[PDB]
């Protein structure tokens, strides 16, 4: 294990006709990748490469803020003949699989240990009714409440589970900067697992699903409009962004090829024809001797 | 040193003369759980010779149209010998695995197998939302077959399976592959009956063939797995 | 230490629920009582100092102690076997199966109480107070009590005695991820009178 | 790193660790392969 | 008294068959909790536990911000034929019992000494009238005025008690961040008491109520809309959050089981059936030998 | 040292031979109020032998259906001896209490009492908003009875009453319990007539029983309380 | 702790005090119980 | 030290308060087989916590006319727990045994049991030349009954059984007996299925009795046996 701030330098190489030395030949059967250097495969010049590697660090590769949740509910009076339930909120059931870019990028490793910075971005639209005159978006107070595993969830906007005396909650308005906080590495294990070759229950029943991990039960995010209902219908759209920090990554995986279909498993249907079809990942060319983008003069 | 190897664990000793090397997964050898990493406070049972020895599983016929085979550890050895009994009688297990795949053919035969140790290999099923059943996932010593080896039965690629600890059996060069697996879990121990740390997969990348008088030759593939530094915690009745 | 409702049955009322009726048996090796270890679910450990305060958290780790006080006569003798079965399968109903797990054999005498240490035996560093009891993240296993010999009381002494069970955490005990306890609920702002 | 908060996990992206050991994945063999040597 | 930053380590233990040594037997009659160690009850291994205890500190357990007050009044012209009273305000009479999560959590101790950080979160809704066209929430100035014991209270929005020349008051608008301040430990005694086994008056009359403490007379919070009445009716909802700081706690109590019914006493009705019924706190199971969540295979 | 104990305060001396230990509430012994903690500036009266001595209250019959009994301090001793007179004649009091509960039965009898010293025990009433009357709360030396001992008459739990300084009388092991109470108030002194620092509670957790010829046995429960380091301030006429 | 204000009570959450004495509640007995000893 | 004893082996812990002492058979404690005494050259499996722990067998009703009971070791534990599995899976075994016999009765009851550890106890049958059948000799965990306890079922004498490591359960003095057995064989290891080193025998010398209201009392006898320093050699398939 050596320090690599810049890519390897190239050393000047000479003609070499030596018996018993075959640097260009390797045995792939050992499981070892070819160790052949350019210096010993061709005649090379001295090159002092000052290309930096900091952008290919797993901290930089995974430590960008990615969307992990998009939920939209109608902000209005949901009350009817006999309901008494205001329903101006949503519950998510925390996960990192709903959006494929962060999922496929996280799924390039088996295990990840990171503290996560979260950013919530709310947006309002007036609901296009029969008689609706627009004149501006109310500066509503929102409450995002993390309900951990085994805590009572809210059933209404007006519920008293919103007390949040011990539940972590953040209050933030529409016209303010998007809410932000850091959640620590909060697994019962020493790393998060993107794949579980097993079951999360002690029973052998169908109801006990394959792939579900007994460390991904992370609880729920409950987000409400704190303001009581307006005289008109609004649509609140909430976007939650995840930025992994202080990242450790283990056991790199084969990248996902087929499009995801759900968040409970890694099943696939594949696309009808190449690319990313079950029988053809790379698009077809005419023959093994055909260059599809051959430069013609 | 050479292309010859003898593996000796307890009662067991395997010899090969057409070897390539020993693949130590992530350049690590299995070791016993230290105190700094220990969770379960009860004194563990460390049966060396009775568990840490080569268990040979039932062989598989390499066919011209063979898609490939996988064995999930420790599920493959959970109903075999004293490793099985210690699993049945304990809540928690920890062990590495020395896996040794064997395949004999003539100098006139051609064919290549990729032998992959995949950690936390979650099987994806083609053309359904329904996740794989207990039966499909837990096949024990008999192991399972690849339906989509091209996709590693994961919606991933066979192409990129070389990230994983692997060797090849190329009948030109090699009749045997050897992969040393260390403990691979986010936790120090686990429940053997409901989670598999590793999946040993044997995929034919180049098919088995011969010339005019070496076609339809009976060529089996034998797998021998040795638990390494096996530990058990939570002594109870047998499950 | 805090008392457990081991007798949480739909025939016991009030203080009846905190004592276990132990009797002389016309049989041998028989199971006397069970204790679920699902702190998150409605069980004997819920309404304990361990339960109520741990139930303000989501994650927990460490060994538990469960102390049983025998409350019969000075003249009444007996030997019990209390067993902690780590999780994986069903709760034991035969003493031959229970004895194979972590257990203590209890001889009644001048020392009126016995402790069984429920030792920290889990793959993960922490367990979760989860609504799914059968989850690998949540399940602790089983505590079961069988007759080792029998309860023997002379004619002058009552045949039907009682056992009181207490549970506490040891010094290796930890809680994380604070939450609003589900023990207490509210439908409205509490008024001055009503 | 800077961190204006009490907890250490609240801190910004961690100081760049440029340590590389690709041998874990590229040459994970018991007996090391020598450059130029027939690796049989 | 020792320092505990991490939970106790486990030491390796051997077989022990020694006469006169019975570490698993205790006398519960002494009032002392069992002193039996795992090391001396079973055969243990060496474990170096690095689990932290900082999250179970009473500073962390009580020092979260909890809701302590929710009051809503109508912001409009309350004037009539002959009233001349604007009534666009409320008075609370400070306490910490109206909301059960902070009450039950505080009531786990007999005595508490803490300085308290307060955060006020206001919210507006347009009142759903017969003819009401919404177009946005006015940025109103609010005044929260602490009226200490024995000071004149305001009777109207337009009262001159709002002078606040010596009364502590905070002015804060709707579209600003929620108002915040720290109230010091302000008891006539050395700690706050969650329970008073006694009376707060020298007389023996019925009017002198049991449980009322002569140190919980903390005065009142009076909150007003500073802005004069709008042409339309608004509903202002105010939420007050309490965060104990610099906390000392004494004499831990048996946790509350029955649901609270009022803020003047600790009386109960209990729920009709288990759980938390007067005769059954824990839910019923079939028998003492029945496992309700028994794992079946 | 053993299972035997003699308590000697002033005129008084109590001996027991079936003891367990002495419970020092929160590991503290009562002491006189120091100058650093003093508020009332008048010189206090410290009558040692005349007040700091065992006052034996009226006994209670332990029945098969006994719910339990409580005594509120200092209310229990406010109309008894020189402790009462000093209370009647002074505005402020401070004292600890050495409480000693006594219950004799045979080796053939079975039964268990929890003896709890509960600080600031605010009695909650079942099925009403009306708070407990002066009569219900202030019963003096006669003490009160538990209606809901399961809930500690607080909407709390008997189960979790072991937070509080406590002992047991288990007729197998013990005939007497002893709890040393120090001063428990947010203030250094208080008004005895309108506030009780402590509540000594005796709850039968396991009922009193015998076999064939030891049923319906007359078994009383006797309580002896000794004020410890008693102080009085605000000498006035008697109330 | 930091505190940008004049008063000391205005300061943030106090520096973690990890002192524990559970003996106050777990072994509040005049004569201490010895581990392994018959405590009668 | 006293009449109280706690035995702790692995998961297991037994406590007694009416003990006599611990009988170390021939003043020796079980130890692992040394190299100077070793015969079998294969590395042995030493499972400490999983085998060296108290296995409680099925109880026996002490009757007025009870002749007595015996359990042959290791036959009693050969189909129980991980000790059984290691026996079933290995040719050779070596272990000592910590035997603990339990019997509770009242202070009004009378009766005495001799608890004898007899080495190489060859059962003699009365009134026949035919030697005892496999069934009669190998009864496992259920154990056997004495037909002629007076003759130790050997044509010897119960009288002279005190040569053998022994204790008594005299209900006046004792409710439990404890005998530590070391390895007793002319060879360092043996085949568990076809030879028993020890026979634990429980013989009533004085019958179980009571007075007027303590007759026909249900008094079981419980036996708990802990293998000590268990070793196994000759790892094969299970028999
Ligand atoms: C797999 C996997 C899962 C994770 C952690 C994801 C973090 O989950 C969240 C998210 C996305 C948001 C909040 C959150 N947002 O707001 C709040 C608050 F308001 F309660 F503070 N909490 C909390 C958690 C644990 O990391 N890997
Ligand atoms: C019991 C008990 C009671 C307490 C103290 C509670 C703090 O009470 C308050 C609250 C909740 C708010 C304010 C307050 N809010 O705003 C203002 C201001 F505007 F006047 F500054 N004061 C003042 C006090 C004393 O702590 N324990």
């Amino acid at each position: 294990g050596e320090i690599v701030k810049t890519v390897a330098n190239t050393v000047e190489s000479e003609i070499k006709a030596e018996l018993g030395v075959i640097p260009s030949l390797n045995a792939v059967e050992t499981g070892a990748t070819s160790n052949t250097e350019p210096e010993e495969a061709i005649q090379t010049r001295t090159v002092i490469n000052m290309h930096g590697t900091a952008e290919c660090l797993v901290e930089n590769f995974l430590g960008r803020s990615a969307l992990v949740c998009m939920r939209s509910f109608e902000y209005k009076n949901h009350s009817t003949s006999t309901s008494s339930i205001q329903k101006n909120f949503f519950i998510w059931t925390l996960n990192t699989r709903e959006l494929v870019q962060i999922r496929r990028k996280m799924e390039l490793f088996t295990y990840l240990r990171f503290d996560t910075e979260i950013t919530i971005v709310p947006t309002l639209r007036l609901f296009s009714s029969s008689n609706v005159s627009f004149s501006g978006l109310p500066n509503l107070t929102l409450q995002a409440m993390y309900v951990p595993t085994g805590a009572r969830k809210p059933s209404s906007q007006d519920s008293f589970e919103w007390q949040s005396a011990c539940n972590p909650s953040v209050f933030f308005k529409i016209n303010d900067p998007p809410a932000r906080l850091t959640i620590p590495f909060m697994s019962i294990n020493s790393a998060y697992a993107n794949f579980y070759d097993g079951f999360a229950g002690f029973e052998k029943k169908a109801t006990v699903l394959y792939g579900i991990n007994p460390a991904n039960t992370m609880g729920n995010l409950c987000l409400r409009v704190v303001n009581s209902y307006q005289p008109v219908q609004y649509t609140l759209t909430v976007r939650v962004y995840m930025k992994p920090k202080h990242i450790k990554a283990w056991a790199p995986r084969a990248p996902r090829t087929m499009p995801y279909t759900n968040i409970l498993n890694n099943n696939y249907a594949g696309r009808s024809a190449a690319p990313n079809a079950p029988t053809a990942i790379v698009s077809h060319r005419s023959t093994i001797k055909t260059m599809p983008n051959d430069i013609n003069l | 040193s050479d292309r010859v190897l003898q593996l000796k664990l307890g009662n067991s000793s395997i010899v090969t003369q057409e070897a390539a090397n020993i693949c130590c997964a992530y350049g690590e050898w299995p070791t016993y759980l230290p105190d700094n990493e220990a969770v379960a406070i009860d004194k563990p049972t460390q049966p060396e010779t009775s568990t840490d020895r080569f268990y040979t599983l039932k062989s598989k016929k390499w066919e011209s149209n063979s898609t490939g085979w996988w064995w999930k550890l420790p599920d493959a050895l959970n109903q075999i010998g004293m490793f099985g009994q210690n699993v049945q009688y304990h809540y928690l297990y920890r062990s590495g695995f020395l896996c040794h795949v064997q395949c004999n053919a003539t100098k006139f035969h051609q064919g290549t197998l990729l032998i992959v140790a995949i950690p936390e290999h979650q099987i994806g099923k083609k053309g359904t939302g329904t996740s794989a059943s207990f039966a499909e996932v837990m096949k024990g010593a008999e192991g399972g077959v690849f339906e989509q080896p091209y996709l590693l039965d994961d919606g991933t690629s066979l192409a990129c399976a070389l990230v994983y600890p692997h060797q090849w059996i190329n009948l030109r060069t090699n009749n045997s592959a050897t992969i040393v697996l260390p403990w691979m879990n986010s936790a120090p121990m686990d429940f053997a009956l409901r989670h598999n740390n590793w999946t040993l997969a044997v995929i034919p990348v180049c098919p088995l063939a011969g010339g005019t008088g070496n076609t339809n030759t009976y060529v089996p593939i034998t797998i021998s797995i040795a638990p390494m530094c096996a530990e058990y915690n939570g002594l109870r009745n047998a499950i | 230490e805090s008392m457990m409702e081991i007798n949480n049955v739909n025939d016991a009322s009030g203080v009846e629920r905190l004592r276990v009726q132990i009797s002389a048996q016309s049989d041998m090796d028989q199971l006397l009582f069970n204790i679920p270890l699902d702190i998150q679910l409605e069980g004997p450990l819920r309404n304990t100092l361990l339960g109520n305060i741990s139930r303000y958290y989501t994650h927990w780790s460490g060994s538990l102690e469960m102390t049983f006080m025998f409350c019969g006569s000075f003249m009444t003798t007996g030997k019990l076997i209390i067993c902690y079965t780590p999780p994986g399968g069903s709760s034991p109903t035969d003493r031959m199966q229970a004895m194979l797990a972590t257990h203590v054999v209890w001889d009644f005498g001048l020392q009126s109480s016995i402790t069984i240490i429920i030792p920290w035996i889990s793959g993960s560093h922490y367990r979760m107070f989860n609504t799914d009891a059968k989850a690998i993240n949540a399940n602790v296993g089983y505590v079961t009590c069988f007759m080792q010999t029998n309860l023997v009381a002379p004619v002058g002494a009552a045949d039907q005695c009682y056992i009181v069970g207490m549970v506490a955490a040891k010094k290796d005990f930890n809680l994380r991820l604070m939450r609003d306890s589900p023990d207490i609920g509210q439908s409205a702002i509490l008024p001055e009178q009503a | 790193q800077i961190n204006f908060y009490k907890d250490s996990y609240a801190a910004s992206a961690s100081k760049q660790d440029f340590s590389q050991d690709p041998s874990k994945f590229t040459e994970p063999v018991a007996e090391a392969l020598k450059a130029g040597a027939p690796v049989l």
